[PDB]
């Protein structure tokens, strides 16, 4: 069972290689850092059990940031909402 | 991308059948030190990218035992032939 | 582009040269005797190979020497840094759990 | 349930504490007392009235370690009932007045034999 | 040269494993390995960390590689032979070699077919993904090696592989 | 998303190379400090660039009058400057550390500059109140709302243990 | 060798401390990946040509079962990016935990591990060690315990105790029936967990005690069934009284203390509106008593003490522990209350 | 115990060697001031951007001119 013995007396065995967001030892965040920070705001206090149905908002953005699932799809619906119409003209845009 | 399902497809060089049969018994303890760079690497292309700056010594450290662990599975296997001369999985005396 | 196509040049300039010397007069003219003479002063050789211990042990000790030097690779890297008497400290641990797990061994280990 | 990991936390002070000749500590170490017993009989003794070193020492141990145990029973059970007529306290939605009805009201079933 | 340099090497890789994973009599399984590892660390040889990469050479490839080859002739010395000159090595060869090239036929071949095949398209440039630039630091991947925070854990690494030693100080 | 229109771009580009912009360098920002201090208070402080796009301006249009007046002055010495410095490999400032000095004859004393030696690229400074601050962060949405917390008195058991039948 | 027998032995639970005092699925890893590497040597100690090739029959099995678990921890490293101890957020990587850790508890399905391993392992003395084992995995599904699916973790464990209970009314090997009801016993705990994951413990806690007290029992000569006839008349007949007490204690019998669990269990298991799941394993554990009746009706009815054989001395083994062990074992039925009030 | 240290060292002067380089290694760093000038140099060497600060009341120190006698002594390295 989770004894929990780094809580008790103050040393972290690890605690600081966990999370996207902790400590960065010269300074450069990740990708989605701005998420991490805004996603960890929200179930602090919260018991874990309302906040899969609660706050669930904050928590698909950041899935979304880090696989950019649909993003992908936009972007790939985008080479067949053109180019069936290569010959059909609008280069657009000419270069450059 | 398509560089996660090649790799994921090659995860399956556990495949179980393979994974102990059959006999040359070395024919399934490389494919437990290959098992390791389906690992090795399906760890490294996602710390690297999203930029985490910490957990990237995590791989380094993924070797270190899977290294020892597989050195210590060889020792054995020295001693299945040391009373032999030949490994062959076919070899059972113990039932079940 | 070139690191990879650095090294293919290397490669396919060394498999052309064997291919060359050795298979293209293998195809000549000759009488070429093919009965078993081709196997020097070891004539028959009825066995298999046998197990040899001391040429085990020189495997496996290699390899557990081999592995924390590659905890002990980044110190060059560890040196412009934060504080240092914590990476000193650490850097000194390793090398004696290096040092003793020669000792422990050092008190038997044959004719290697 | 706050202050994690402590055997018996501090706010166990206003519990009662659990006093002496309660039969449950004559209990433990009872069983010590028949398990010193036993210790005599596995090595063949032969006495059953044996060395009393060897058959003291049992009775402390179960009795100072049994009431040292019983400290943070007591206390589990009164931060058991603490915490939920706290919620009983809050949310009287859920938590209606019933109405007081005497036996003029109900027609039951009647089933006679 | 290519936009597809990196699919192109993984290909090989999925199929260094196949070679290996049936049954080639084992000492093709070093011809196994050491395409694979290599292939595979040039893979790993993008993306910025090439000092994770080159280390998959000297510690697996140079350490666990040559013992590997060290044994199969103190043990499991009998006649050698090759793959694919017995009945059982072809058989299982096809069978993963079809969808391995199945897998790349419809993922993203067709426009999108249909619904469940094509959220994960090929290419194009946005595997790499990673603009824009940053700084004079390292890659990095640089400055990520640690006798810094991490102490328990070098604490337990270094001591885990001293008991290693021990317990093949003994039997053999 | 909206964004500004084609103008607000194209504006006066310095178009130089690198080693000549890596020649003077030095002089360049520690005697402006206005325009590009605070350039960094409009990115730092508040982010997402597409709001800050004034003083991108301040940091260009500035810059643009310190090459023109080091050409009108002197650039005898300055052009030959980034010359031995362009002779590359790594761009080193110990091979033209002979020909620094002519080129810094009188830019302390023609234009009246100073060196910044080692006292540059530290030391935090402050600006002014310049822009309103920015409260009210990127979204700042929601806390949400926390569970009421319960102080009480611990009195013990009600009737015991209320197990099975257990009294005590 | 005695020191470094101590440090190995040492190790072993330093092991699994690690794997309970961890935030960090990486440390969780390395926690039992080295109780792999330091049980190997205590399988070896006299170098006999079965146990050479039994624990290598158990290296491999715990070589993949470790392995599948650093597999589902980096599915769930590309989603979230969290690594504490917790719900796994993906139904893909849960499936692949449950059933990789499966193996190392080994549970109905992974099936051989048990009684392949503990059969003929010269070393019957312990072997006790084989507790610990039992013990670091459950103290990682009392975290992950909040994300399962709730039909494998049952159907591992309805299958457990009615291929646990067949398995060994074929056996005389008395490792074989230690092995078999040790399957049996990891049925009640885990079809427990998804509903109140603590009184799963109070099964657990008697479950080391009431096993750590058969092996010492063992440890005078005993090997086999007809072995266990010719010690009543011969070693001490206090002895045949004991071993009476602990197997009638572990069957589950009233008035001894391992009914103390069941009867709390189904306190729980039930409350839950679920009564055709107890009742299919509460009478499934009766045939679970089917070993240790015809067990005891070997050595408590003086069957054929033969061969006469006189042991004049008296006895000098080490029976640590053993005086306080059938005290807490069977006569603890009224004194818990609250145990679980300690423990939880 | 005084002969000891001059009777191995007439059979083995090996392994001799290699204490008393791993001695006065581990002592030195105990004794000489300089090192913490080893992490005093190590401090100031700026690799990131230095973001600045606003006034508000305080006006601390440091004002916006880089080149005043403003900020803290990393000076004496020039004069090293
Ligand atoms: C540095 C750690 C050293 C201790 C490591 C001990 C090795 C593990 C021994 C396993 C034995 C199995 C016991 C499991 C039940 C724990 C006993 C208990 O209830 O008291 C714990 C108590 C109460 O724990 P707690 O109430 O503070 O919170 C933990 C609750 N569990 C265990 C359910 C997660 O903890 C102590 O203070 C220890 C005394
Ligand atoms: C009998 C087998 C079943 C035992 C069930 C528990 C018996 C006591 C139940 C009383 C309810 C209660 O509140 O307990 C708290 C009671 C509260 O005290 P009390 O004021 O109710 O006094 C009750 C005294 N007796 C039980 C004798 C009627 O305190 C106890 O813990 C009980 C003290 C005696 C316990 C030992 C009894 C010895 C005889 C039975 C031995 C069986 C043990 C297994 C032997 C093998
Ligand atoms: C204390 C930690 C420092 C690390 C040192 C690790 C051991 C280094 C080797 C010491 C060499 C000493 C050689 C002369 C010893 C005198 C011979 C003698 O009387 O035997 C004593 C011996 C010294 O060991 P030994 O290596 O000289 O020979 C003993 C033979 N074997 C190895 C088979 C056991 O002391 C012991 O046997 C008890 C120690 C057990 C084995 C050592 C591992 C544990 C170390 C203690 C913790
Ligand atoms: C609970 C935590 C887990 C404890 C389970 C036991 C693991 C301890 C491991 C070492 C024990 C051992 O190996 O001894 C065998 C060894 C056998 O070793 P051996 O005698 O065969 O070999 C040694 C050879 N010489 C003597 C030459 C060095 O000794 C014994 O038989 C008795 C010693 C102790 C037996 C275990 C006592 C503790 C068990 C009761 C625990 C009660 C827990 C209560 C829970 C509430
Ligand atoms: C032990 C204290 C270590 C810290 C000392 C602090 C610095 C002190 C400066 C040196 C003072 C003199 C040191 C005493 C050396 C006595 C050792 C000795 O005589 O060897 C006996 C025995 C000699 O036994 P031998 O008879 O087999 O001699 C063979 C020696 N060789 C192999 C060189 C030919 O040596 C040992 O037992 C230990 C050998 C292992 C040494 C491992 C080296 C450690 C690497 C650096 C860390
Ligand atoms: C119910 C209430 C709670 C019960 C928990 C109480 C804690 C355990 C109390 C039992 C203590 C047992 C003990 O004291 O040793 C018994 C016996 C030694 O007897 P001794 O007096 O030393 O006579 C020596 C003559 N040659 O032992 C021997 O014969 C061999 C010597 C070994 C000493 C025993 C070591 C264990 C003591 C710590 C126990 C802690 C772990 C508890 C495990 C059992 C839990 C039930
Ligand atoms: C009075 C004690 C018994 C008479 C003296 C001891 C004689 C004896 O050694 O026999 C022990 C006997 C075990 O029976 P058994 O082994 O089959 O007989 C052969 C013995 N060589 O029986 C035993 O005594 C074994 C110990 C059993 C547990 C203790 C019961 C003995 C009674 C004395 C304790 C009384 C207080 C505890 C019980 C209180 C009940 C309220």
């Amino acid at each position: 069972p989770f004894f929990d013995v780094q809580k008790r007396l103050g040393v972290d065995l690890d605690r600081w290689m966990t999370i996207q967001s902790a400590e960065q030892p010269h300074k450069i965040p990740s990708r989605c850092h701005a998420f991490e920070k805004e996603w960890i705001e929200c179930a602090h206090g919260i018991g874990s059990i309302r906040a899969e149905k609660e706050c669930k908002i904050e928590f698909e953005d950041f899935r979304e940031c880090l696989l950019r699932q649909k993003t992908m799809k936009r972007l790939h619906a985008i080479r067949r909402q053109r180019e069936k119409l290569i010959k059909e003209g609008k280069y657009t845009p000419p270069p450059h | 991308s398509m560089v996660y399902m090649n790799i994921m497809m090659a995860f399956t060089v556990s495949l179980v059948g393979l994974l102990m049969y059959r006999s040359h018994l070395m024919s399934s303890l490389l494919c437990l030190e290959g098992m390791m760079l389906s690992l090795f690497v399906m760890a490294a292309l996602t710390i690297l990218n999203s930029h985490f700056t910490l957990a990237s010594m995590m791989p380094i450290i993924l070797l270190v035992f899977a290294a020892c662990e597989a050195a210590l599975g060889l020792s054995l296997l020295v001693m299945v032939s040391n009373t032999y001369g030949t490994d062959y999985v076919q070899n059972l005396n113990l039932l079940q | 582009m070139n690191l990879m196509l650095a090294l293919l040049t290397n490669f396919t300039l060394a498999t052309l040269l064997v291919i060359i010397a050795f298979w293209l007069p293998q195809l000549n003219v000759y009488s070429e005797k093919t009965s078993p003479y081709e196997c020097g002063f070891d004539p028959m050789g009825s066995a298999r190979l046998p197990f040899s211990m001391k040429f085990f042990l020189v495997a496996i000790t290699f390899l557990l020497f081999d592995l924390e030097i590659a905890l002990l690779l980044p110190l060059p890297w560890a040196s412009q840094t934060a504080n240092l008497n914590t990476m000193l400290t650490m850097a000194l641990f390793l090398i004696i759990l290096l040092a003793v797990s020669l000792a422990y061994e050092w008190t038997q280990k044959g004719l290697e | 349930g706050r202050a994690t990991f402590q055997f018996l936390p501090d706010e166990a002070r206003s519990l009662p504490p659990p006093k002496l000749t309660d039969p449950r500590l004559a209990f433990v170490g009872f069983l010590g007392y028949c398990s010193g017993l036993i210790d005599n009989a596995i090595r063949r003794r032969p006495v059953l009235l044996a060395g009393l070193h060897r058959q003291l020492l049992y009775i402390t141990s179960f009795v100072f370690v049994g009431y040292y145990l019983l400290k943070r029973q007591d206390y589990m059970y009164a931060v058991r009932d603490h915490d939920m007529f706290s919620y009983i306290k809050s949310h009287p939605e859920d938590f209606p007045e019933k109405d007081k009805k005497t036996y003029g009201e109900v027609f039951e079933e009647f089933h006679p034999v | 040269m290519m936009l597809y340099i990196v699919f192109i090497l993984s290909v090989i890789f999925v199929m260094g494993f196949v070679g290996f994973s049936s049954k080639p009599s084992p000492i093709y399984g070093g011809l196994g390995l050491i395409v694979s590892g290599g292939v595979g660390c040039g893979i790993v040889l993008n993306f910025g960390g090439s000092f994770l990469g080159l280390m998959v050479f000297l510690i697996y490839l140079g350490g666990m590689m040559v013992v590997f080859g060290y044994t199969t002739a103190m043990a499991t010395e009998q006649y050698p032979e090759i793959w694919l000159s017995n009945k059982a090595v072809l058989g299982a060869f096809v069978t993963g070699l079809l969808m391995e090239f199945f897998m790349v036929y419809y993922v993203l071949k067709d426009k999108e077919v249909e619904v469940v095949f094509e959220f994960n398209g090929l290419g194009d440039w946005v595997i790499y993904d990673t603009g824009d630039s940053g700084f004079f630091s390292e890659e990095a991947m640089g400055i990520a090696a640690l006798y810094s925070y991490g102490t328990w854990l070098v604490i337990v690494t270094g001591w885990s592989l001293l008991i290693g030693v021990v317990v093949i100080m003994e039997i053999t | 998303v909206e964004l500004p229109s084609l103008e607000d771009l194209k504006v006066q580009e310095v178009k130089v190379s690198s080693s000549v912009l890596k020649a003077a360098a030095h002089h360049y920002g520690a005697q402006c400090d206005k325009p590009n201090k605070e350039f960094m208070l409009c990115r730092w402080e508040e982010k997402d660039p597409r709001r800050c796009l004034e003083e991108g301006k301040l940091v260009n249009q500035c810059a643009l009058e310190f090459f023109r007046q080091i050409k009108r002055h002197c650039a005898e010495p300055f052009t030959e400057y980034w010359t031995c410095i362009d002779y590359s490999g790594l761009q080193l400032f110990r091979r033209c550390r002979k020909q620094q000095a002519q080129f810094d004859e009188c830019v302390l004393d023609k234009l009246g500059w100073v060196r910044p030696d080692l006292g540059d690229l530290s030391k935090v400074t402050k600006v002014k109140t310049d822009r309103p601050l920015p409260e009210n962060p990127y979204h700042s949405r929601a806390r949400p709302e926390p569970n009421p917390e319960v102080e009480g008195d611990l009195k013990p058991a009600r009737h015991g243990s209320r197990l099975f039948f257990w009294t005590m | 060798n005695p020191i470094i027998f101590i440090i190995i032995l040492l190790t072993i639970m330093l092991g699994t401390i690690i794997v309970m005092i961890s935030s960090h699925w990486l440390l969780v890893w390395i926690g039992f990946e080295m109780n792999m590497l330091a049980i190997i040597p205590i399988m070896m100690k006299n170098h006999n040509p079965r146990a050479t090739e039994a624990s290598t029959k158990y290296f491999l099995t715990q070589s993949t079962a470790s392995m599948l678990l650093m597999m589902a921890v980096i599915i769930n490293l590309m989603f979230s990016g969290q690594w504490t101890v917790m719900k796994l957020f993906n139904p893909m990587a849960s499936m692949l935990m449950t059933m990789a850790l499966a193996m190392k508890l080994g549970m109905a399905p992974f099936h051989f591990w048990v009684p392949e391993v503990t059969q003929g392992i010269p070393l019957s003395s312990g072997l006790i060690l084989l507790t610990w084992q039992k013990l670091a995995p459950m103290s990682v599904l009392y975290q992950i315990f909040p994300s399962i699916n709730l039909n494998l973790i049952l159907t591992l464990s309805v299958l457990s105790i009615l291929i646990g209970g067949w398995g060994g009314l074929n056996q005389t090997q008395l490792r074989k029936i230690m092995a078999y009801s040790s399957i049996a016993h990891m049925g009640w705990m885990t079809a427990v967990l998804p509903y109140n994951p603590t009184m799963t413990l109070l099964n657990l806690i008697i479950y080391i005690i009431m096993t750590s007290t058969m092996f010492t029992m063992f440890m005078a000569n005993s090997t086999t069934t007809t072995l266990s006839l010719s010690h009543t008349w011969n070693k001490t007949p206090i002895m045949t009284v004991l071993i009476l007490a602990t197997l009638l204690s572990m069957g589950g019998l009233p008035p001894l203390s391992g009914f103390m669990p069941k009867w709390m269990i189904i306190q729980e298991m039930t409350k839950n509106n679920s009564i055709i799941l107890p009742t299919f394993m509460a009478i499934t554990a009766l045939l679970n008593l089917y070993f240790y009746m015809r067990l005891t009706y070997s050595t408590t009815l003086t069957m054929f003490p033969s061969t006469n054989n006189m042991k004049m001395k008296w006895q000098f083994p080490l029976m640590k522990k053993m005086t306080f062990l059938p005290t807490m074992v069977v006569l603890s039925t009224m004194m818990l209350p609250l145990t679980p009030m300690l423990s939880v | 115990v005084a002969a000891f240290l001059k009777n191995v060292w007439a059979k083995e002067p090996v392994l001799v060697a290699s204490f008393a380089i791993a001695g006065l290694a581990v002592i030195l760093p105990t004794l000489s001031p300089y090192t913490k000038y080893s992490l005093m140099i190590n401090r100031a060497t700026p690799y990131n951007y230095p973001v600045p600060l606003r006034d508000d009341g305080n006006m601390p120190d440091v004002p916006s001119h880089p080149q005043d006698p403003q900020g803290p002594s990393l000076e004496w390295l020039k004069r090293l």
